[PDB]
RNA sequence: GGAGCCAGCGAGUCUAACCUUGGCCGAGAGGUCUUGGUAAUCUUGUGAAACUCCGUCGUGCUGGGGAUAGAGCAUUGUAAUUAUUGCUCUUCAACGAGGAAUUCCUAGUAAGCGCAAGUCAUCAGCUUGCGUUGAUUACGUCCCUGCCCUUUC
């Protein structure tokens, strides 16, 4: 393609399929628990996280939001780091970078992955304690929560930038070890549930 | 006279004027070409159109975007407005609806926001 | 006077402090020219103002 | 048909004030080397011997995009925050920057008021958009 | 040589592992654009550290600071009441108080 | 006799009333206005966060809100009132003095948010009816009987203090419980039209330079 | 030194005392100027 | 602590104040927990640095001691520390490198060990072997 | 383990200029209660 | 191993705490068994929870 | 902590040596693994790219992302 | 180096 | 430390000296010679800030922190070595996320950032307005608390 503003052979590439930061495919992509299937959305890809969607106006449209805008919305908390976006999309661009480079499977799947596995799926509630089971929507938003707080934590004071620290956690997480954080808060609530079972 | 149409894109006080004449393939936005437009992590937020629906439809136009008032998002989010807009303006205007509906249907599959202004 | 905003302005040489200023807020004061004013409140920076 | 408008701004005034040292002929002011450009500026610039070929650079790229500008818009431009009020940037340092950009003919004094891009320095800076672009 | 962990100057023990401008920040009366500018005339890089230095850099360095005019350093950059008022004070209270 | 702005609707449609403060609000005057939310039956407080005057009213007007009330504060501490009246006014500016919140009251309880009964008294002057009559229609028509609920606008040299009381009849006498908020306001601008208009007319505006302002009275 | 303007009133308890009776008076008969439905 | 300035209440010393105060003066003595920071801190178990020690005030406030205080043995000067500590909620070092006394917020679960045996001591429970119990234990939690 | 003695003072005080300064603020608001 | 059970009815007027919402749900694997279950988040029909335990029966938390 | 602020023989042959291995290279991994400053990973970052033992992935003023060659 | 019953310093 | 770089609400000089472009001088603050505007016309695209890119730094009470203090360079009066408001250098503290407790908050909402005017009440690093970036969670319940409605039971 010959045009006469000059246009990257990447954009051509990006013609031929949406992919985000034109860089990581949606098509293979697959949430491994069903069910978490309808409400982590995947499947319509985005070039980039930034959507200034209105998924505050109903109780559910959270759902249809892409987890990864999610992920970066979550990621800026704290005051200091509230409204600043930006920071937050090129720091989950550095994200996927990392986990692509320290396992060679597809970062995306490397997040749905970690948000299935971390998400508590038993809580409990004051009546003392009974347990209680978990909706999907609240295991999505706890498990996100948790990544990012641990991710955030651990970097707090440390030469670790918020990437490779997120992209860490990110990756125990999908692992399943209990290295990360959000995992051992998942385990020691359901365990504390169990106890009042 | 030579053929063109414009359109106006807007969010929040940025605004864009998009002027879309028969040509070949020059687009450009503030006296730039488009892949310079900053900030960079949001440039495929303006590329957005082009890559829906393809660069052959663009190589027999030429576009300008003159961009005006708020911030950069704003600003970028009026630049693919506009876009939008004067391609399916101009698509209307001298060729068959056909293609327009089409052009339409997928930005709208993909993203309102392209087509219907969102003013909060 | 030496800063002026409209109506309101700052004045100077009344008093050597803000104490003098304390009991004289809101007392009754114009100009030469006759335009009437009220002592507002007192400068904490600098003194008398 | 390049133009510095087709060059990215930090690769071209990057080139162009490598150029501009490797000229030799832009004037310096003996004074550099004790300047902050600023008084919002807490430390003096830490590239002590090329800050002045970059801020020549980047007026003569701002005098390329806007026809006619002054030593306050400048001032204005490079200045930054100190509650932080602004603070305006250094006039010495823009003003001798102008000078000197005249003095190697890229700009000229305007009728109107302010610089113009004198074409001379229009084609030069034409050229080293085009090496960039290589 | 073997790189100095710790130097004296000016009677003033200076870290190696730091760099020369905020390592020489520490000597009292040098801040850390003084020392930015002491080390700019001694034709000194900044970007080695307090113990690569030589001791031909150390004496320039000191020659600057001790003779700055000498090395056109600049002149603008180089470097009972409160009784009475509280008598004072207490006087208007104590003429307050008398008048409630 | 209710003025003409009202006397088309008056008792006829219980007042629809938002309640908000100035761009980023204290903690203080959030409370203040939540107080003044339980003081007006038919009271929403809104968030004004970036809103825009013409936005603001623009959007009150077509949901059909009837009152908008606005409070400015000085370091945490109320200092004026607006109440402004859709369609086109009237819009009148009070400064509020000796504010006290209930939020100083320990252990005070729940307020009680019947329609409550109404108490205007020395309001003699002819703009003195103009007030109780902007005041009055605040509240819902036509209160219970036996409400337990009783507001009271006291005017004492232009000063017209406010206080809420709860009441309980006695065999032998009434005894009344203050709820609160405390506070003295004193009406400086009256316009005929909304906020957003700052063209509109004035119908009376405070004057303080005069040299009788230190004597004259004007409800 | 003369006053320009009318002091801000002080609640002092005389005036709480005055204002309550005055509110114990005007329910004891219910006599209420309230907003009465058309 | 109590303005009079700022005195720890004692049962003996203040009689009246805590009278006026309605607290039982049998339950206002602070030397019992001084005898046992003290008897506590010296312990040979502290000088090899395996126990560290918490206070759970009547008040509900927690109060963490380092290791490494060396709390003054007598009760006057204790008294001064506890009113420097309630008041400032912490106390620093005399070279100011750590921070020895410092209270740290409820409840006292969330400080203490992941893997960890509680106990209390109880004049009506079995009586046990101190030795015996700590033995029969595991070695990764704590006691 | 290590030891270190703690530091605290004998008697505590919840440095004459902040003394004066704070006399001056009720000066200020016991005369501004007069003229009212 | 959790069994995993759609929302069928969210019921109401259970008396439930605030915060705790009763449901009832179909086991995916058989269903014809159905059983009613307490939920701690936003909870919709057609949805699926993950059960640790098919054997417990919901009572009312107050 | 106590960080390298030089390089040594030691260090510079030790750096040649598991460079290669890490199938993630950054500042921080140098800092944490090596036990060497920041600034001098960043320096040496930039040295290892240009003899190629290392790759660029992406390229950020905050952040540089590097794997084996 | 306090060692055994030794008090703290009073000043 | 450089570089990229974008708003809106408004104000502004007659029998005067307001907003100030441009030029020159000054390290800065500021000075100086002119110029446009009684204003959708000129200041002004108010080239605001945060923000983004390239670099230095590097877990060290450190290049975070700027309280306190000294010495200078200037403005404003005024005739005093009086203060006043800016800039330069040096000095470099407490503070390492904060107890019992407590207050507010549901979409352009919380939160961050700046720009303008002080237009008879209030306000002077405080009031108001304006604009820029922009979330998490809930949007269901009367179970606890509280307040009501109905029984013209
Ligand atoms: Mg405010
Ligand atoms: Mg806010
Ligand atoms: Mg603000
Ligand atoms: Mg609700």
């Amino acid at each position: 393609v010959v045009l006469a503003t000059p246009i990257p052979e990447e954009v051509q590439q990006a013609q031929t399929e949406i992919k985000l930061f034109n860089k990581w495919s949606f098509e293979e992509v697959e949430v491994k628990d069903a069910s978490l299937v309808d409400y982590v959305q995947v499947r319509q890809p985005i070039f980039v996280a930034h959507t200034a969607g209105r998924y505050a106006n109903k109780r559910f449209r959270k759902a249809q939001c892409p987890i990864i805008e999610r992920l970066t919305n979550s990621l800026m908390m704290n005051g200091r780091n509230n409204g600043k976006k930006l920071k937050a999309v090129r720091i989950i661009k550095h994200t996927l970078d990392i986990i692509n480079v320290l396992t060679d499977q597809n970062p995306i799947q490397v997040v749905v992955d970690a948000i299935t596995n971390t998400g508590p799926r038993e809580d409990t509630t004051r009546v003392r304690r009974q347990a209680v089971d978990v909706s999907p929507l609240r295991r999505v938003n706890q498990a996100i929560a948790l990544l990012t707080i641990g991710a955030r934590e651990a970097a707090f004071r440390n030469i670790k930038t918020i990437a490779e620290t997120l992209a860490e956690e990110l990756i125990n997480a999908a692992k399943g070890s209990s290295t990360s954080y959000a995992i051992k808060k998942k385990d020691e609530l359901e365990r504390v549930a169990k106890s009042n079972r | 006279a030579v053929p063109s149409v414009q359109t106006f894109g807007k969010k929040k006080s940025a605004t864009a004027v998009a002027h879309v004449k028969a040509g070949k393939g020059l687009i450009k936005v503030n006296g730039s070409p488009i892949t310079l437009v900053e900030p960079e992590i949001l440039r495929f937020k303006v590329y957005e159109p082009l890559l829906l629906v393809g660069l052959d439809k663009f190589s027999n136009i030429d576009i300008r975007v003159r961009v005006t008032g708020g911030g950069h998002v704003s600003q970028v989010y009026a630049i693919r407005q506009a876009i939008a807009k004067g391609l399916v303006a101009y698509h209307q205007k001298y060729v068959d609806e056909q293609s327009k509906n089409e052009l339409k249907k997928a930005f709208t599959s993909y993203d309102r926001t392209l087509l219907i202004a969102d003013s909060r | 006077p030496y800063k002026i905003f409209k109506n309101t302005a700052f004045i100077k040489d009344m008093f050597s402090s803000a104490m003098e200023v304390a009991r004289f807020e809101g007392a009754q004061i114009k100009t030469v020219s006759g335009i009437r004013g009220e002592i507002k409140r007192a400068l904490s920076k600098p003194e008398g103002h | 048909g390049v133009s510095v408008r087709d060059v990215a701004a930090q690769d071209f005034i990057n080139a162009y004030a490598s150029f501009l040292q490797r000229q030799g002929k832009l004037e310096v002011p003996g004074y550099v080397d004790i300047v902050k450009t600023s008084s919002g500026n807490e430390m003096p610039p830490q590239d002590a011997e090329g800050w002045f070929y970059k801020r020549a650079a980047s007026v003569a790229r701002h005098i390329y995009m806007r026809k006619q500008v002054g030593v306050g818009k400048l001032n204005k431009l490079y200045g930054g925050a100190k509650p932080y009020k602004h603070i305006d940037a250094s006039g010495s340092i823009n003003r001798k920057v102008l000078q000197a950009l005249e003095k190697i003919g890229i700009v000229e004094i305007s009728p109107k008021g302010g610089r113009r891009i004198s074409e001379n320095g229009q084609r030069d800076l034409d050229r080293i958009a085009a090496q960039t672009l290589e | 040589g073997s790189f100095q962990h710790i130097l004296r100057l000016l009677n003033t023990n200076v870290d190696g592992n730091i760099k020369i401008v905020y390592a020489l920040t520490t000597i009292k009366g040098v801040g850390r654009r003084y020392s930015n500018l002491v080390c700019k005339k001694a034709d000194v890089d900044l970007h080695k550290r307090a113990g690569e230095l030589t001791q031909e850099e150390l004496e320039r360095i000191v020659q600057i600071m001790q003779n700055p005019t000498h090395y056109k350093i600049p002149a603008w950059f180089l470097n009972t009441l409160a009784n009475n008022v509280e008598s004072k004070l207490r006087d208007d209270l104590e003429r307050l108080k008398k008048i409630r | 006799q209710v003025d003409d702005e009202y006397a088309a609707t008056s008792g006829i449609m219980d007042p629809r009333i938002i309640v908000t403060t100035s761009r980023d609000p204290s903690t203080r005057l959030s409370q203040f206005a939540k107080e003044i939310k339980l003081l007006f039956p038919n009271a929403v407080r809104l968030n004004r966060g970036n809103y825009v005057m013409p936005n603001l009213v623009d959007a009150c007007k077509k949901s059909g809100t009837t009152d908008l009330v606005v409070l400015h504060e000085h370091r945490g501490v109320p200092t004026s009132l607006t109440i402004s009246h859709f369609p086109h006014g009237p819009t009148a500016q009070f400064s509020l003095h000796n504010v006290v919140m209930r939020h100083d009251i320990i252990n005070a309880g729940n307020q009680s948010e019947v329609n409550p009964h109404l108490i205007f008294d020395n309001f003699t002057t002819a703009l003195g009816k103009r007030v109780v009559c902007i005041l009055k229609h605040l509240f819902n028509a036509g209160p219970k009987k036996d409400s337990e609920r009783v507001i009271t606008f006291a005017n004492r040299g232009d000063f017209i203090s406010v206080r809420q009381h709860v009441y309980v009849r006695t065999r032998e006498g009434v005894e009344i419980a203050e709820v609160g908020p405390r506070f003295e306001m004193r009406l400086f601008e009256l316009r005929l039209g909304t906020l957003e208009n700052k063209d509109a007319d004035v119908e009376w505006q405070l004057r303080r330079f005069i040299r009788t302002a230190n004597k004259k009275d004007y409800l | 030194f003369d006053r320009t303007a009318k002091p801000v009133p002080v609640i002092t308890s005389e005036v709480t005392e005055s204002l309550e009776d005055m509110i114990r008076r005007r329910i004891q008969d219910s006599n209420f100027d309230d907003l009465q439905r058309r | 602590t109590h303005k009079i300035k700022y005195v720890l209440l004692n049962c003996d010393d203040h009689q009246g104040l805590l009278k006026k105060m309605g607290r039982d003066i049998s339950e206002a003595r602070p030397d019992i927990t001084h005898q046992c920071l003290l008897t506590l801190l010296d312990s040979p178990i502290n000088k090899a640095g395996k126990l560290q020690v918490y206070i759970q005030t009547s008040r509900g406030i927690l109060i963490e001691v380092n290791p490494t205080v060396r709390i003054p043995r007598t009760f006057k000067r204790f008294s001064g520390l506890m009113v420097q500590l309630l008041h400032k909620l912490s106390i620093r070092s005399v070279n100011s490198e750590e921070k020895l006394l410092k209270v740290i917020k409820n409840p006292i679960t969330d400080h203490l060990p992941t893997k960890c045996r509680k106990v209390t001591l109880s004049f009506d429970a079995p009586v046990i072997r101190v030795q015996d119990y700590i033995e029969k234990l595991d070695d990764d939690e704590s006691i | 383990i290590p030891t270190h003695a703690p530091k605290y003072e004998e008697n505590f005080n919840p440095k004459m200029k902040a003394q004066l300064k704070k006399e001056r603020k009720f000066t200020m608001k016991e005369i501004r209660k007069d003229a009212k | 191993p959790v069994t995993l059970a759609k929302v069928i009815k969210v019921l109401g007027r259970t008396g439930s705490r605030g915060g705790v919402t009763q449901v009832r749900v179909e086991f995916l694997e058989d269903t014809s068994r159905t059983i009613v279950r307490n939920v701690k988040g936003p909870v919709r029909e057609n949805d699926i929870l993950v059960l640790m335990e098919s054997e417990r029966e919901a009572r009312r938390l107050r | 902590a106590q960080h390298a602020v030089i390089l040594d023989q030691e260090k510079y042959d030790r750096i040649l040596k598991e460079v290669p291995t890490y199938r993630y290279v950054s500042v921080s991994v140098l800092v944490d693994r090596l036990k060497i400053g920041g600034s001098l990973a960043r320096i040496a970052l930039r040295h290892l790219e240009k003899e190629g033992i290392i790759k660029p992935i992406s390229k950020h003023s905050k952040q540089a992302i590097y794997t084996r060659a | 180096r306090f060692k055994g019953d030794d008090d703290i310093p009073y000043k």
